[PDB]
C-alpha cells in the first residue's frame, strides 16, 4: 500500500499519508507529516540518507510490536536485517569525504523545503557538515533552488496532465 | 530563507535514541572516552589513555568462549571490531581479560615520536586506530591530532585503546548518539587481509 | 535490444515483444506474454520478485544453449553468476517478513492486472503468504486498486502526449 | 475479481523444476523430510530424527579432500550449508564420514528438556537450525515447534539434523521446488564469527 | 549541484554543465561534452559501463587534488573505495558474456548520438567486442535506433510542457 | 551513419592510463606476457612459460611479514590474487621467496598431456588460470588453448605462472590498461572456500 520501501512490511503509512514523525524521532518540535508524493520518492531511490533512516526507524518499531518474544534482547538482528535495511555505499561515501576535508553527511540533520502556498514539502536532504561544524544556508544555494525549482515542476507537471482531466 | 517563490528552508533533526533497542548506539563524551550504547541498561566505554590496565599479554578468548559468562551482544561487538582491523598479525599488541565474563580489552600502539613523520602509515596503530574512527565516526574525529589524513596514516598522543563493559550514563555531551558507526562497519569486516 | 536486463545478454525478447513465458515455465496455463511495456520496468526496478525470476530463467536458458560443452555439469557456474542475477536484498526482506508473522513472498504464486479491453498487462506482483497459505484477494485489496490506477494513468498519459502528436 | 474498470486480477504459479540443471532446488516432503535436488539425476536428503547413524566424532574432511572420490556439486553445498552456521566452534556436535566418497553427515543438536525455556538461544542446536531454516525456507516451517520466532531461538522435538547422499524421487509433496534457499544463503555465508 | 553521482562530493561540473572529459581522459579527439541532461541520467542509473567510469575518473581527480599528503602513494584507497565507486554487477555480467560467447563491454570503447542540429548528446554506451574484435555498426542497429528515438522523444516531451508553459 | 533524422554515431575511446596513480592497471603485451601497472613507477610482470625459477617449496610468507622489507603495494595486489584462487588447498603447487623483499612468486600447474579430455576442471591448473583470466581480463584470452569455455575447465599449453616485481616500460601492445580486471576481483576474493 503506497510504499514499497521497508514501510511496507506491514503496510504502514501511519495515517492517509505522509508516513508521519512522531515526537520522539525528533528532537524538539513535536510532530512532522510529509507527502506521500514525496515520501514515496524512497521507494525508488536507493542512495539516500533520509530514505535510509526512515528505513531503520520503521525497522526498529516492526521489532519492537511484533516478534518481541525472544527474550527481549534481539539486539543481533540487526546483524543480518542491516543488508535489507541501508545503503551501505553511502556510508562509504560520506566516510571517503570526510577523509578529503569535503563536506558529508553525518545522518544528524536534514533539511526540506516547505511550500508555504499548500503544505507540499520535498523529501529531506542532509544538511552536511565539514570541519566541525554545519555548513551555512548560503552553501547549498545551488542545492536548495534546484530542489525550489524541483518542486515547482512537478505541481505544474501535475496539473497540466491531471488537473485539466 | 525562501527559494524562487515561496519555498521556505525547514529543518529535522533526529532522534537516534530511541533505536537503543534494536541497534547499538555509538556517541561521544570528550576526545579521550568515546561510547557504545548496546542496549537500553549497558554499553562499552572506549578510552584513549596513556595508562596501561593490563600487564600481560595472555588474552584469554578461547576460554572466555568455553566457559560462556559474556554478555553476548558485547561479545559481537568486540569480534566486529576486531575482524575489521586491517591486517592485524601483531598479536603482542593486543591483550585481553575475561575475568568472570567482564570485559576488559587493550590495544598497546606503537604511538612512537614520531615529532614529523609519515612512516607511521603501514604500523599496527594505524590499523586499530581506523577501526576506531570507524566506531565513533562523528566524533572521533577530535581523537586525533591530524585532520584530513586518509585514516591510512593517522596518529594520536595517547599509546592505548581500552574498551571496557560500562552502564549506560548518557555521555554524549560532544557528539549525538548514531547507529551508522556500527551499522557501516558491519557491512564490511573482513575485507584487508594478507596471504599471498 | 528494448530490455537491458539479464535477457539483453543475448538481445532475446523470443517475440516482437513480451518476453513470453513457455509452457514450461509455468504451471499449467500454456502460455504467457506480457507487454514490452511491462517487462522493460525490469530494465529499472532493483527489488522486485518477479523480475528477480526472469533473470533466473533467463540465464537457466542461455547456459543450457551455450556454454553446455562443460561436461554438461556446470552447476556451479551460479556460485558466481548470483551476484549478476538476483537481489539478495529481497531475499532478505522476505526472510525478515517470515520472523515477525508478516506475510512475506516465497516466489512461488504472482498476480497481475489485465485490461479486458486492450490486453495490456501490468507486470506481476508477488502473491504472498502468511500462516501456511496464501492471502485473500480482500488482502492486497489496497495494492490491487493501486495497479489498476497505475495502468489507467500509463494509458491516459500515452495518448496525451503520442497520440495527439 | 474486476478493478476499477475492466481490470481483471490474473495469476501465475512458476515451475521452478525447468532451473534444476543450472540451480540446486529445495523443497519439502513432510516436516521431517526435506530435500535438495542438485542435478537432474540426484540431490541430499535432510532428515530431522531422533537415531543417530555415526556413533564416531572423526569427521574425516580433510581426508575426504584429498581422496577427491565425492561429487563436487554436493561437497559445495555442503560447505555453504556449514560455512553459514553462526558461531559454530562447537565441533563435537558434527560428526561425518565420506567413506568411498558417500556423504553422510550428522549434526548432534541439544535439545534438551526445554519444557518452558527461553535460554536455547545462545546454543549450538539453534545455530544448526538457522541454516536449516534458510535452506529449506518455504517448507521449513513446518520443521518447529514454534511459530513466529526470530529464528534465533527455535527449537524441535528431533535431536539429529542428518544430510545424505540420494537418488533424485520427486519428493515435493508439502512444497514446491526452489532455488531460492541456496541462493539467498549463497550471497551471505560467512558473516557471523566471534575473535575479539 | 546537478548531479548525485560520485561528482558531486565536490559539486564537480567543471563548466556550466556537461561535465566535460578532458584531452587525457580521452584517446585523441581533444576534449567532449555532454549535456546536463545526458549525464544526470548517471544520477539515477546504477547498471551502466559509462556512468561507472566516469565514477572512477572523477575519483581519481579528488584524490590527486586533495588528500595528497599521505606519502603521495595511497593506492590502496581504492581497496575500500570501490564499493562506492562502481558496480561490480556489472563487471560479472560482462564477464558471464564472455564465458559464453556473447557480446561483452571491456571498458575501453563506447558510442553516442550526436544530434547534428542542435549539439545535443546521448549519454555513451559501451561499443560490444566479441570474438578479439569490435561489432560492426550493423550490429546494434536496434540499439542505435533506440537511442536516436529517445533522443527525438525527449526533445518532444520537453517542447509539450515547458516550451509550451 | 545518421539514425532516424540527424542523430550521427559518435565514438570516444578512454584513456584509462591517467588513473595509475589510484589504481592499478592490467594490459598484455602478447600471449605469454601479461602486466600490471601499481603505480606510477612500478608493477608485476605475469609470465606463462615451460621453465620454473623456483626449485624449492619453502615459500616464506610469514617471514617477509615478519621483515617487512616488500613494497606494500605490490603484497597487497599478491594477497587478492591468491585469496580469490578458488578451492586452493594444494599449497605444493605454490612457491615463493621474499628475498630481500623482492617479489618472485611461481604457481606450478599439472598441465598434463590433456590431448583430448575434459578432466582438468576439478583441478588446481584450472583455479589458478581462473584467477590469471580475471586479472588480465581483456587479454588473458589469447592465454588459452580453449575458447568460450566457462572458465571453469581451461588449459593452456604453459606449466607455470611466474609473478614478479618489474619497472613499469609500457609493455601494452596487445590490449589497453584498464583497472577494471584487479577492481573487479576486489569486490568479490573469498567466495570459494569447502569445510562441510
Ligand atoms: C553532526 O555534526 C554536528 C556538528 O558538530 C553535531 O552537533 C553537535 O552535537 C552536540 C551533542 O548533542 C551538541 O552539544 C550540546 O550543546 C548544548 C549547548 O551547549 C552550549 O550551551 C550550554 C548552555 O548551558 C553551555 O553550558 C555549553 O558549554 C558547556 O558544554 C560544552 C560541551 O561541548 C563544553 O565544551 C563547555 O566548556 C561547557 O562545559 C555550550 O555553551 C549542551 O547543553 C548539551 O549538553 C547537555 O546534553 C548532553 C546530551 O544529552 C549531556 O550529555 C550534557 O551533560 C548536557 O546535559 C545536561 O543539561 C541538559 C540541558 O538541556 C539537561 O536536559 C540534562 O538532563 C543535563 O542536566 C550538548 O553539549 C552541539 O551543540 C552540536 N553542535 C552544533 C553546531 O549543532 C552532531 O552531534 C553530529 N551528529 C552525529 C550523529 O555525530
Ligand atoms: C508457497 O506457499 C504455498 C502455500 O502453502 C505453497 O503451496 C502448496 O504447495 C504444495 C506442493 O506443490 C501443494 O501440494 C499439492 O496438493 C495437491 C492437492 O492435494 C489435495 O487434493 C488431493 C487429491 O488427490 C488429495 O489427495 C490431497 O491429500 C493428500 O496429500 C496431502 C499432501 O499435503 C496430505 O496432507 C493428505 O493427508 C493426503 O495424503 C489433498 O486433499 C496434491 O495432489 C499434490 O500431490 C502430488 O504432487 C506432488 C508434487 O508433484 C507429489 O509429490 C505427490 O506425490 C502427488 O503426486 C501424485 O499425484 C499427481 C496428481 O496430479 C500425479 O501427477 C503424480 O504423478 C503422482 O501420482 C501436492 O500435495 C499445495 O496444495 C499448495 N497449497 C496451496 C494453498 O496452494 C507453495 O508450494 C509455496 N512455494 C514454495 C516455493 O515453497
Ligand atoms: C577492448 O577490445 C579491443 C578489440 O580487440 C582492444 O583494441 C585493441 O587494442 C590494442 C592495444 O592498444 C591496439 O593495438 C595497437 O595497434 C596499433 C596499430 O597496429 C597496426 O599498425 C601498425 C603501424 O605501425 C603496425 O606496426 C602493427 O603491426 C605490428 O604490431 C602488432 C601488434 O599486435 C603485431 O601483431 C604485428 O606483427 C606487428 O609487429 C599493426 O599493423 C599499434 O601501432 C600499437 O602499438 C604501439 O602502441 C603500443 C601501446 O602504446 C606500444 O606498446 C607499442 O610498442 C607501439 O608503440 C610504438 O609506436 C607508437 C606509434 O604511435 C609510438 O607512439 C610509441 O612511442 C612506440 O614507438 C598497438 O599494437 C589494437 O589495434 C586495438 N584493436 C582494435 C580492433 O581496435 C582494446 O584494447 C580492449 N580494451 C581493453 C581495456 O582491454
Ligand atoms: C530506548 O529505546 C526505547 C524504545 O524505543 C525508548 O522507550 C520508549 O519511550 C517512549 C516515550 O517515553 C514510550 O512511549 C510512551 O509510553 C507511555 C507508557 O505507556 C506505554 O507502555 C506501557 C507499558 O509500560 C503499555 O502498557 C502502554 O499500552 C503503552 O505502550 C505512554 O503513556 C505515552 O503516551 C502518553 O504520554 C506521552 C508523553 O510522554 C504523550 O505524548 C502521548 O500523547 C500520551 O498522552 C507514550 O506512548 C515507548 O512505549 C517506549 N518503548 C518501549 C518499548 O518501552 C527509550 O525512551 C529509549 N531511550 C532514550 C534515552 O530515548
Ligand atoms: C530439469 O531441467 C531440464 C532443463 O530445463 C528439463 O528438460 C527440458 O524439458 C523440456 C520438456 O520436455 C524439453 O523440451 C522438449 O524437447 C523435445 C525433444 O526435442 C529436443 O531435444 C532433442 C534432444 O533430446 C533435440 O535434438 C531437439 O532439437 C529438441 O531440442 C521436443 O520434442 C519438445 O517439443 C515438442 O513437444 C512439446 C510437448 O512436449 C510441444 O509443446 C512442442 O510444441 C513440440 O511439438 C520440447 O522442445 C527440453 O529440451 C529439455 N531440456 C534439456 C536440456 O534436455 C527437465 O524437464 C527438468 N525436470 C523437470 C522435472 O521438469
Ligand atoms: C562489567 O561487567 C561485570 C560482569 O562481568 C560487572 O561486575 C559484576 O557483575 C555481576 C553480575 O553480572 C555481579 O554478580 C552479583 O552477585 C551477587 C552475589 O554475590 C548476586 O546477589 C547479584 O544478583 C549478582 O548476580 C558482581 O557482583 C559484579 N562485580 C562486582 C565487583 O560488583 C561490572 O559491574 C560491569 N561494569 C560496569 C561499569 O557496570
Ligand atoms: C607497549 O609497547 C611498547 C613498545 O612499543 C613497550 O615498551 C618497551 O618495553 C621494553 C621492555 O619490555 C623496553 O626494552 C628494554 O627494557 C629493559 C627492562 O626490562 C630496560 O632496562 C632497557 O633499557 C629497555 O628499555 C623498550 O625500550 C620499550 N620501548 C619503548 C619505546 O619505550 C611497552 O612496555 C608496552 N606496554 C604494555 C602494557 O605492554
Ligand atoms: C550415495 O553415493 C554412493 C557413492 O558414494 C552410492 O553408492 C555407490 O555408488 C558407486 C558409484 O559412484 C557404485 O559403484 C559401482 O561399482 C560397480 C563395480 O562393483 C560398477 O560396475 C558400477 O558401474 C559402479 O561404478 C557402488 O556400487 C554404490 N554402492 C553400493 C552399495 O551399491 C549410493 O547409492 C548413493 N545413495 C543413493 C541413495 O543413491
Ligand atoms: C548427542 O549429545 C548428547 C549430549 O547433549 C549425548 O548424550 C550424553 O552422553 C553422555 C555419555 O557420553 C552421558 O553421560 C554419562 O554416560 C554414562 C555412560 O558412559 C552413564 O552411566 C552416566 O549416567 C551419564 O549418562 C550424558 O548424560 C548424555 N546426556 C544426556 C542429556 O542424555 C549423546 O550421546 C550424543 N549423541 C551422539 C550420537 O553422539
Ligand atoms: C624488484 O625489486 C627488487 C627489490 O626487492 C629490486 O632490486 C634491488 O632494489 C633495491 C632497492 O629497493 C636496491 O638497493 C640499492 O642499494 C644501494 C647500496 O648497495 C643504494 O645506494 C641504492 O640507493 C638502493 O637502496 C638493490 O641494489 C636492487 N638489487 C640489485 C641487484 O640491483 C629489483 O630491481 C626489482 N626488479 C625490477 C625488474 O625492477
Ligand atoms: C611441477 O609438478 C610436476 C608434477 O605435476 C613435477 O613433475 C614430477 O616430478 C617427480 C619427481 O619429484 C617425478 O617422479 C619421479 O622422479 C624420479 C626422479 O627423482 C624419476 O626417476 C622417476 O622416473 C619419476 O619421474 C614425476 O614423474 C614428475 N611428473 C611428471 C608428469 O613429469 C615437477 O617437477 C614440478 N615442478 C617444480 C618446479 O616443482
Ligand atoms: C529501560 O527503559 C526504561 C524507560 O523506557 C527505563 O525506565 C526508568 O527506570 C528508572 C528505575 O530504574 C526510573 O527511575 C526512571 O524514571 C524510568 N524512566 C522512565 C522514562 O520512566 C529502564 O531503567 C531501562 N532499563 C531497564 C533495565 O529496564
Amino acid at each position: 500500500g503506497t510504499f514499497t520501501w521497508t514501510l511496507s512490511d506491514s503496510e504502514g503509512n501511519e495515517t492517509p499519508g505522509g508516513y508521519c514523525l512522531t515526537r520522539w524521532m525528533l528532537i524538539e518540535a513535536e510532530l512532522k507529516c510529509f507527502g506521500n508524493t514525496a515520501v514515496a520518492k524512497c521507494n525508488e531511490k536507493h542512495d539516500e540518507e533520509f530514505c535510509d533512516m526512515l528505513r531503520l526507524f520503521d525497522f526498529n518499531k516492526q521489532a519492537i510490536q511484533r516478534l518481541k518474544s525472544p527474550a527481549q534482547m534481539s539486539i543481533q538482528l540487526i546483524n543480518k536485517a542491516v543488508n535489507a535495511l541501508i545503503n551501505d555505499q553511502l556510508i562509504m561515501k560520506n566516510h571517503l569525504r570526510d577523509m578529503m576535508c569535503i563536506p558529508y553527511c553525518n545522518y544528524s540533520k536534514y533539511w526540506y523545503l516547505n511550500h508555504t502556498s499548500s503544505g507540499r514539502t520535498s523529501l529531506p536532504k542532509c544538511w552536511l557538515v565539514s570541519n566541525g561544524s554545519y555548513l551555512n544556508e548560503t552553501h547549498f544555494s545551488d542545492d536548495i533552488e534546484q530542489q525550489a525549482d524541483n518542486m515547482i515542476t512537478e505541481m505544474l507537471q501535475k496539473e497540466y496532465i491531471d488537473r485539466q482531466g | 530563507l525562501i527559494y524562487k517563490g515561496s519555498y521556505e528552508l525547514q529543518t529535522l533533526e533526529l532522534n537516534m535514541e530511541t533505536l537503543n533497542m534494536t541497534m547499538p548506539l555509538s556517541c561521544t563524551k570528550n576526545s579521550s572516552h568515546h561510547y557504545i550504547r548496546v542496549g537500553n541498561e549497558t554499553g562499552l566505554e572506549l578510552t584513549l589513555t596513556n595508562t596501561s590496565i593490563i600487564n600481560h599479554k595472555f588474552c584469554n578468548l578461547s576460554d572466555a568462549h568455553k566457559r560462556n559468562l559474556y554478555d553476548h551482544a558485547l561479545m559481537s561487538i568486540l569480534s566486529t571490531f576486531h575482524l575489521s582491523i586491517p591486517n592485524f598479525n601483531q598479536y603482542e599488541a593486543m591483550s585481553c581479560d575475561f575475568n568472570g565474563g567482564k570485559i576488559s580489552v587493550q590495544y598497546n600502539l606503537s604511538h612512537a615520536y614520531a615529532v614529523d613523520a609519515a612512516e607511521h602509515c603501514g604500523t599496527v596503530a594505524n590499523g586499530v586506530l581506523q577501526t576506531f574512527m570507524r566506531m565513533a565516526w562523528g566524533g572521533s574525529y577530535i581523537a586525533l591530532d591530524s585532520g584530513c589524513g586518509n585514516w591510512d596514516c593517522i596518529m594520536t598522543s595517547y599509546q592505548y585503546l581500552i574498551i571496557q563493559n560500562t552502564t549506560w550514563e548518557d555521555h554524549c555531551q560532544f557528539s549525538r548518539p548514531s547507529p551508522i558507526g556500527y551499522l557501516g562497519l558491519l557491512s564490511q569486516r573482513t575485507r584487508d587481509i594478507y596471504i599471498s
